[PDB]
C-alpha cells in the first residue's frame, strides 16, 4: 500500500548511510522489496533489491552500490544501508514493494526519500 | 537396565537434494527398497521449510518399517503445493498431479527459491495449464496435442479458444511466497501386507 | 539379439536316485549335538532326480544337443552340478518368462555376480553369451543374449561369487556344486555347497548341509524356470558355440519332517526322514538314530474309502 | 539490457500519447511478455502504469492502455488531460538489473 | 436475519471472481465459523459450494475457495470459465429460519 | 444421492397440498432434511424445516402458513402440506438434505419441482 522511508540527511561522501523502509498495509515478506534511486537529471536507476523467500541482495554490476539491504518482517522493515557513500549518492531512493509475478511490477513506492551526500 | 542391540542407507539424499527436478506435468518416480531408512535425522535437521505428514508421526516413520517407499519429486509453486493434498480438490489434482484420497502420505515441502528462482525465469521447469480429464492417481501425461475448450476442433495448431496443454512455469526472485517455487517430495507406503524388504 | 539354436533332441530324461541330499540348515541357531524335527520342503531321500544335460556330445563328431528346457519350479527346487569348467552361471526364474511379471535373474560374471530381481525380455534360446573384446584382451560376456530388454526393476544385489573354481586337480573332485533355491514368505533363499567326487557321474553317499547364502525380500510366486550358459565364439574350422560338456541335476522339494543330528561344531550328518519307510518314521518317534531292539509303535493306519 | 524511450511529446487534450519503449539488445520476453510501463509525477515517487504494457488495471486509469512490439513498447494514452501527463517509464526486465525507461513526458498545449 | 451479496460480476476466464456475502445484524459465528455458499445451476437444483465459506471438497471444484469477514462471505473463484458460472447463493445460520444468499451471477465475457 | 418429489400439482386456491419427496439411495430416517421454495424475482425462501431425529416442524416468519411437515421413515419420503395456498406458495419446492458433517449445510438437493396455483 504505502512505505514510510528514512528522510533527508547529509554524511560526507565515503561512509555508509543507512536507509529504512517502513511497510504500512501488506506483507512484506510476501513482496521483493527494492531501493530505486531518483536523481534529478537521472533516469530511475533499479539498485537494491531482495526477494521474498530468502536473501537475494542483487545491485547492479556498473559500479557496486555495496548496499547493504536486510528484512525484518517482524518490522516489516526495508533498510538500505549504502557502503562507500559519495556526493552523487545524493538522490530520491525508492524503497519500492514489488508486486505478484508479472512483466515487472511495482504497483506500490515510498514517497521518496531525500538523501544528500554532499 | 535394558539393552537394545545403520549400514544401508536410504537414498533420500538424491531425492531431497538435487539441483534440477522433474516437472510436475512429468515426474520420475523412485521406488525405495532393501535399505536402511531413518526419518528422524530429516525431521531433528528441519531444513525443510515445512514437514508434514497427513496420517503418520515423522518420529513413528523411522520405528515403522516400509516394504516400498515411493519418491515422487517436481517443483511446484507455494500456492500449488498447499492444492496438493490427499482428498483435496486442486489444480495440479485436476491436471498433472493426482493424488488417491484412500492414499496416506507424507509430503515435504522446502522453498527453492534461491536456486530455481532466476531473473529470466526458469522454463526448464513446466506445468499443464488444460486437460481434456482428469489424469489417474499416481499417472502423468505427455501429450503434446492443443486442448479443445472450444466446439471447434482445434486441429493440432494454436486457435481462438483453444489453449495449449501444457505452460512452461516462470519463477522469479521478486515473486511472492506462493509465486516462489517449493520442491515438494510425496512419500507413498506399502506398509504391512508385503515381504520386509525396508526394516526400520 | 535373441539368438536362438533350439537343436531339440529325443530320449528319456536319464534318472537318478539321491541318496543323502538336499539337506539344508533351516535356522541360523547353533545347535551341537541334538536331535532337532521339523516339517519342512525339502528333497526327500531315496528319490527320482533328472540328470539333464545342458550340452550334450554323443559321438560321432561333434553333435552338440541343447536341450535345457523351461522347467516349472513347482513346490521347490535343487540344483547339483559338477562342471570343472564352468558353462553353468545362473537361473532365469520367472513365471512368465517375459515381462507383465517381475524376473530373477542370476547372473555370475568374472566375478562380481550381481543378482537382479527385475521387468526382463527373456528370448526363446536365453543364455549369456562370452566372447573376446580386444581391448585389454579380456572374454566380456554379452548378457544380453540372455535377454532383450532391462527395465522396470524392482530388485539389485552384488555378493561374491556362489560359483567358485578351485581346479589344479585334474579331476578327482570335478568340484560337485549345489544349489537349493525355495520360494516362501517373501523370503526367496539361496543355499550352497561345494564338494569333491571321485565318481564319474551321479552323487555319493555322504550328506551335504548347505548354509543360506542370502535372505532377500523377493515377494513373488516363481512358478517356472530354466538355468544359464556360457558360450563363445571359435574360427574358422571345418560359428563355434557349445563350449565343453555340460550336464546338472535337478530336483523337486516337498515338505516332509527330518530329524537333525548337529555335531558338537554344529555340522549336520545324519538326517532322517520320518515318511520315507514305515521303518523311517518309527526313529522319528525315538528321535535316536539308533535304535534298540524290540518292537515300537509307529503312527496308526487307517483304510481309506473307496 | 539498456533501452530507450520516445523523448517527448506535445499535445493536446483528447488526444492519442504514442511512447515507445525503445530496448536495445533483447526484445521484451521469452514468455513473449515483458518490460513495462511507468509514470513519475514530478517532485513526486514513480508510479506504475503497465506492466508487460499490454496489462493491469485499478490503479491505471483506461486512459493508459496499449502494447510493445519487439523492443519496442507502446504507452498509448487516448483523451489526454493537462492534469494527467507527468514523466513516463517503463522497465526492462529479463536481463541486466531491470533498469528503468530514461523516462518521457507528453506536453499539452491550449494552455 | 438478512444477508445481501454482491450483485454480480461480468468477467473473463482466468480470472477471480470475488463474491460478498454481506449479512445485515450479526456477523457470521460465535464459534467463529459460519454462513455458506451455494450455486444454482440456471433452471436447475441449487448446491452447494462452501459451508462456513472457509470449507469443503469434493464435489465443490477447487476454483471454488474463499473465506468471509465479518458479516461478509468471500466467494472466490479464480480461473473462470464460460461453462462453470451460475448463480451463487450464501445462507446465513445460527439466527432466523436460516434463509438464503443475493443470489449472485457471475458473467464471463470473451464470448 | 436422489431425490423424487410429486410433481405439477394444482388445488384450488387457500386450500393445502400435499407434496412428497422419496429419500432414494440413502436413509431418510438417518438424514435430516427441510422444505426449499423459490419464488420469481425473489431467494430461495426457507420454509419447512425437519429434525432427523424428530419433529421439528419449523415454519419460517416470512411464510407461516401450516407447512405440515411429515417424517415417513418407514416409507424413506419426506412429505408437506402447505396450506394457504396462494402465489408465494406457488414456488419450486425442491427437497433437501442436511450434509452429515456440514456447519450448516446442505449437501443433497432435489431437482425441483413444477408447483403452482393460479
Amino acid at each position: 500500500v504505502k512505505l514510510v522511508e528514512s528522510g533527508g540527511g547529509l554524511v560526507k561522501p565515503g561512509g555508509s548511510l543507512r536507509l529504512s523502509c517502513a511497510a504500512s498495509g501488506f506483507t512484506f515478506t510476501n513482496y521483493g522489496m527494492s531501493w530505486v534511486r531518483q536523481a534529478p537529471g537521472k533516469r530511475l536507476e533499479w539498485v537494491a533489491e531482495i526477494s521474498s523467500g530468502g536473501s537475494y541482495t542483487y545491485y547492479p554490476d556498473t559500479v557496486t552500490g555495496r548496499f547493504t539491504i536486510s528484512r525484518d518482517n517482524a518490522k516489516n522493515t526495508l533498510y538500505l544501508q549504502m557502503n562507500s557513500l559519495r556526493a552523487e549518492d545524493t538522490a530520491v531512493y525508492y524503497c519500492a514493494r514489488f508486486r505478484y509475478g508479472g512483466g515487472g511490477t511495482v504497483d506500490y513506492w515510498g514517497q521518496g526519500t531525500l538523501v544528500t551526500v554532499s | 537396565e535394558s539393552i537394545v542391540r545403520i549400514t544401508n542407507l536410504c537414498p533420500f539424499g538424491e531425492v531431497f537434494n538435487a539441483t534440477r527436478f522433474a516437472s510436475v506435468y512429468a515426474w520420475n518416480r523412485k521406488r525405495i527398497s532393501n535399505c536402511v531408512a531413518d526419518y528422524s535425522v530429516l525431521y531433528n535437521s528441519a531444513s525443510f521449510s515445512t514437514f508434514k505428514c497427513y496420517g503418520v508421526s515423522p518420529t513413528k516413520l523411522n520405528d515403522l518399517c516400509f516394504t516400498n517407499v515411493y519418491a515422487d519429486s517436481f517443483v511446484i509453486r507455494g500456492d500449488e503445493v498447499r492444492q496438493i493434498a490427499p482428498g483435496q480438490t486442486g489444480k495440479i489434482a485436476d491436471y498433472n498431479y493426482k493424488l488417491p484420497d484412500d492414499f496416506t502420505g507424507c509430503v515435504i515441502a522446502w522453498n527453492s527459491n534461491n536456486l530455481d528462482s532466476k531473473v529470466g525465469g526458469n522454463y526448464n521447469y513446466l506445468y499443464r495449464l488444460f486437460r481434456k480429464s482428469n489424469l489417474k492417481p499416481f499417472e502423468r501425461d505427455i501429450s503434446t496435442e492443443i486442448y479443445q475448450a472450444g466446439s471447434t476442433p482445434c486441429n493440432g495448431v494454436e486457435g481462438f479458444n483453444c489453449y495449449f496443454p501444457l505452460q512452461s512455469y516462470g519463477f522469479q526472485p521478486t515473486n511472492g511466497v506462493g509465486y516462489q517455487p517449493y520442491r515438494v517430495v510425496v512419500l507413498s507406503f506399502e506398509l504391512l501386507h508385503a515381504p520386509a524388504t525396508v526394516c526400520g | 539379439q535373441c539368438v536362438n539354436l533350439t537343436t531339440r533332441t529325443q530320449l528319456p530324461p536319464a534318472y537318478t536316485n539321491s541318496f543323502t541330499r538336499g539337506v539344508y540348515y533351516p535356522d541360523k541357531v547353533f545347535r551341537s549335538s541334538v536331535l532337532h524335527s521339523t516339517q519342512d520342503l525339502f528333497l526327500p531321500f531315496f528319490s527320482n532326480v533328472t540328470w539333464f544335460h545342458a550340452i550334450h556330445v554323443s559321438g560321432t563328431n561333434g553333435t552338440k544337443r541343447f536341450d535345457n528346457p523351461v522347467l516349472p519350479f513347482n513346490d521347490g527346487v535343487y540344483f547339483a552340478s559338477t562342471e570343472k569348467s564352468n558353462i553353468i552361471r545362473g537361473w532365469i526364474f520367472g513365471t512368465t518368462l517375459d515381462s507383465k511379471t517381475q524376473s530373477l535373474l542370476i547372473v555370475n560374471n568374472a566375478t562380481n555376480v550381481v543378482i537382479k530381481v527385475c521387468e526382463f525380455q527373456f528370448c526363446n534360446d536365453p543364455f549369456l553369451g562370452v566372447y573376446y573384446h580386444k581391448n585389454n584382451k579380456s572374454w566380456m560376456e554379452s548378457e544380453f543374449r540372455v535377454y532383450s530388454s532391462a527395465n522396470n526393476c524392482t530388485f539389485e544385489y552384488v555378493s561374491q561369487p556362489f560359483l567358485m573354481d578351485l581346479e589344479g586337480k585334474q579331476g578327482n573332485f570335478k568340484n560337485l556344486r549345489e544349489f537349493v533355491f525355495k520360494n516362501i514368505d517373501g523370503y526367496f533363499k539361496i543355499y550352497s555347497k561345494h564338494t569333491p567326487i571321485n565318481l564319474v557321474r551321479d552323487l555319493p553317499q555322504g550328506f551335504s548341509a548347505l548354509e543360506p547364502l542370502v535372505d532377500l525380500p523377493i515377494g513373488i510366486n516363481i512358478t517356472r524356470f530354466q538355468t544359464l550358459l556360457a558360450l563363445h565364439r571359435s574360427y574358422l574350422t571345418p560359428s563355434g558355440w557349445t563350449a565343453g560338456a555340460a550336464a546338472y541335476y535337478v530336483g523337486y522339494l516337498q515338505p516332509r519332517t527330518f530329524l537333525l543330528k548337529y555335531n558338537e561344531n554344529g555340522t549336520i550328518t545324519d538326517a532322517v526322514d520320518c515318511a520315507l519307510d514305515p521303518l523311517s518314521e518309527t526313529k522319528c518317534t525315538l528321535k535316536s538314530f539308533t535304535v534298540e531292539k524290540g518292537i515300537y509303535q509307529t503312527s496308526n493306519f487307517r483304510v481309506q474309502p473307496t | 539490457i539498456v533501452l530507450t524511450q520516445s523523448p517527448t511529446l506535445s499535445l493536446s487534450p483528447g488526444e492519442r500519447a504514442t511512447l515507445s519503449c525503445r530496448a536495445s539488445e533483447s526484445v521484451d520476453n521469452y514468455g513473449i511478455s515483458f518490460m513495462n510501463w511507468f509514470q513519475q509525477k514530478p517532485g513526486q515517487a514513480p508510479r506504475l502504469l503497465i506492466y508487460a504494457a499490454s496489462n493491469q488495471g485499478s490503479g491505471i486509469p483506461s486512459r493508459f492502455s496499449g502494447s510493445g512490439s519487439g523492443t519496442d513498447f507502446s504507452l498509448t494514452i487516448s483523451s489526454l488531460e493537462p492534469e494527467d501527463f507527468a514523466v513516463y517509464f517503463c522497465q526492462q526486465s529479463k536481463e541486466v538489473p531491470r533498469i528503468f525507461g530514461q523516462g518521457t513526458k507528453v506536453e499539452i498545449l491550449k494552455r
